[PDB]
C-alpha cells in the first residue's frame, strides 16, 4: 500500500520564522493529500485539504503545497501555538498517514542541572534500592546519562524518562533512575551518574558515598 | 455542532478482547464514513479503516483484518471497533473520525475527530504506589536552588495526581512521564527551591491514586 514518509522528525525554529515541513508518497497520489495538525494535549485539527486548500476557520499561516508524491506544509510566520506535531495523508488509494514531524522552539544553550539522590530509608526496608538522578532544564533536547558504581559503568537496572520542551522556558528536563536490590546497594559505596551535553567536552558528574 | 464523543478508557488483559464506541451529533450521521485511527505512545497514527452507517459498506487497512471489527447503530447514531486477541502492540490511543460520502468537489477529509480512547493491555491488578523522599546530598544545590524529589513505584493503573505541598509549590517543578518496570509503573517529579526555605520550611510530596482511592503524603526530611 501507499507509504508516506516525511523526513522531518522533528524541526526546531524560532518565532516568527517561516517553517517547511516535508511528505513523501511512494506514488503520484495524485495532489489527494491533506495536512493535519496534533497538539500535544492529542487533539487532531485538519489544516489544509487538497494539497493547497486551506480548511475554514485556520489562520492563514497555514498553506500547502506540491503534486505528484512531493508535497509540503508551510507556515508564514511561526507562533506559540503552533508548536505541535503535523501529519500528512494520502487519499488516492484507502488512506495512510505519514510519520509525522514535531516542531519546538530553538532558544539559549543550556547545561544541565544535575542531582543525585540515594534509596530511601523506606525503599531499602523493603529490600529496593533505588538511585535516582535529575538532569534538568537544559537545552537541546540530546543528553546522555551514564552510571557508575564503585567507578565501574553499569547499564542494566537503568529507566529513564524526558518531559516534553517546557511551555515556559523552552527547555528539556530527564530523570534516570537506577535500582538495585538493598543488598547490592549495601555491597558498594560511591554511586555516580555522568551528563554529557553539547554545553560542553567534559561530563557534568555527581556523586555520593555510603 | 459537529460532535464526535468517544467511550472511556479501557483496560484489558492479553488474548481478551475489547468494544470502545463513538457517538455522533450534530450531522447526518448516514451521511459520512466513520474511520477509526491508532496511534501507540509517541507514535504517528496508522489508519485501520471505516464503515458506511447508511448501508453498512466497510474499508479496512489489510493489516488490521482478524484484529479490529467494525459496527454501527443508525438508531443510535454511534459507531463501534471491536478488537480481538489483544496483546501488548494492541495498547494505544484511538481516534474516531468523519469523511463525507461522495458529491463532486474537493472537500473530503477528516474535518472532526473524537477526544480519542485510550486502550491499555496488560495482566496486572489494580496496585496501589509505593511512595518514597527523595533527600538531598551534598552537591545536590545549583546557584541559589536546592533541588528535593519523590518517587512513585510500583502501580497500576495510570494516572496518579502528584502535588507539592498541597498544591501550593507549583512553580519550580518538575514531573516526569511514568515508564513500565515489572508490568507497574514509576513515576518520578523533582521540586527547586530556594536553599534558605529548606529545611527550614517543610516541604510535602502529595500522591493519589484514584484506581485504588489512596492518598500518601511524604515530608522530605534531611
Amino acid at each position: 500500500d501507499i507509504v508516506m514518509t516525511q523526513s522531518s522528525s522533528s524541526l526546531s525554529a524560532s518565532l516568527g520564522d517561516r517553517v517547511t515541513i516535508s511528505c513523501r508518497a511512494s506514488q503520484d497520489i495524485s495532489n489527494y493529500l491533506n495536512w493535519y495538525q496534533q497538539k500535544p494535549d492529542g487533539t487532531v485539527e485538519l489544516l489544509i485539504y487538497y494539497t493547497s486548500r486551506l480548511q475554514s476557520g485556520v489562520p492563514s499561516r497555514f498553506s500547502g503545497s506540491g503534486s505528484g508524491s512531493d508535497y509540503s506544509l508551510t507556515i508564514s510566520n511561526l507562533v506559540p501555538e503552533d508548536i505541535a506535531t503535523y501529519y500528512c495523508q494520502q487519499y488516492s488509494k484507502l488512506f495512510t498517514f505519514g510519520s509525522g514531524t514535531k516542531l519546538e522552539i530553538k532558544r539559549a544553550d543550556a547545561a544541565p542541572t544535575v542531582s543525585i539522590f540515594p534509596p530511601s530509608s523506606e525503599q531499602l526496608t523493603s529490600g529496593g534500592a533505588s538511585v535516582v538522578c535529575f538532569l534538568n532544564n537544559f537545552y537541546p533536547k540530546d543528553i546522555n546519562v551514564k552510571w557508575k558504581i564503585d567507578g565501574s559503568e553499569r547499564q542494566n537496572g537503568v529507566l529513564n524518562s524526558w518531559t516534553d520542551q517546557d511551555s515556559k522556558d523552552s527547555t528539556y528536563s530527564m530523570s534516570s533512575t537506577l535500582t538495585l536490590t538493598k543488598d547490592e546497594y549495601e555491597r558498594h559505596n560511591s554511586y555516580t551518574c555522568e551528563a554529557t551535553h553539547k554545553t560542553s567536552t567534559s561530563p557534568i558528574v555527581k556523586s555520593f558515598n555510603r | 455542532a459537529v460532535q464526535l464523543s468517544q467511550s472511556g478508557t479501557v483496560l484489558a488483559r492479553p488474548g481478551a478482547s475489547v468494544k470502545m464506541s463513538c457517538k455522533a451529533s450534530g450531522y447526518t450521521f448516514t451521511s459520512y464514513w466513520m474511520h477509526w485511527v491508532k496511534q501507540r505512545p509517541g507514535q504517528g497514527l496508522e489508519w485501520i479503516g471505516a464503515i458506511y452507517p447508511g448501508n453498512s459498506d466497510t474499508s479496512y487497512n489489510q493489516k488490521f483484518k482478524g484484529k479490529a471489527k467494525l459496527t454501527a447503530v443508525t438508531s443510535a447514531s454511534t459507531a463501534y471497533m471491536e478488537l480481538s486477541s489483544l496483546t501488548n502492540e494492541d495498547s494505544a490511543v484511538y481516534y474516531c473520525t468523519r469523511w463525507p460520502h461522495y458529491y463532486g468537489g474537493s472537500r473530503y477529509y477528516f474535518d472532526y475527530w473524537g477526544q480519542g480512547t485510550t486502550l491499555t493491555v496488560s495482566s496486572a491488578k489494580t496496585t496501589a504506589p509505593s511512595v518514597y523522599p527523595l533527600a538531598p546530598v551534598c552537591g545536590d544545590t545549583t546557584g541559589s536552588s536546592v533541588t528535593l524529589g519523590c518517587l512513585v513505584k510500583g502501580y497500576f493503573p495510570e494516572p496518579v495526581t502528584l502535588t507539592w505541598n498541597s498544591g501550593s509549590l507549583s512553580s519550580g517543578v518538575h514531573t516526569f512521564p511514568a515508564v513500565l518496570q515489572s508490568d507497574l509503573y514509576t513515576l518520578s517529579s523533582s521540586v527547586t527551591v530556594t536553599s534558605s526555605t529548606w529545611p527550614s520550611q517543610s516541604i510535602t510530596c502529595n500522591v493519589a491514586h484514584p484506581a485504588s482511592s489512596t492518598k500518601v503524603d511524604k515530608k522530605i526530611e534531611p
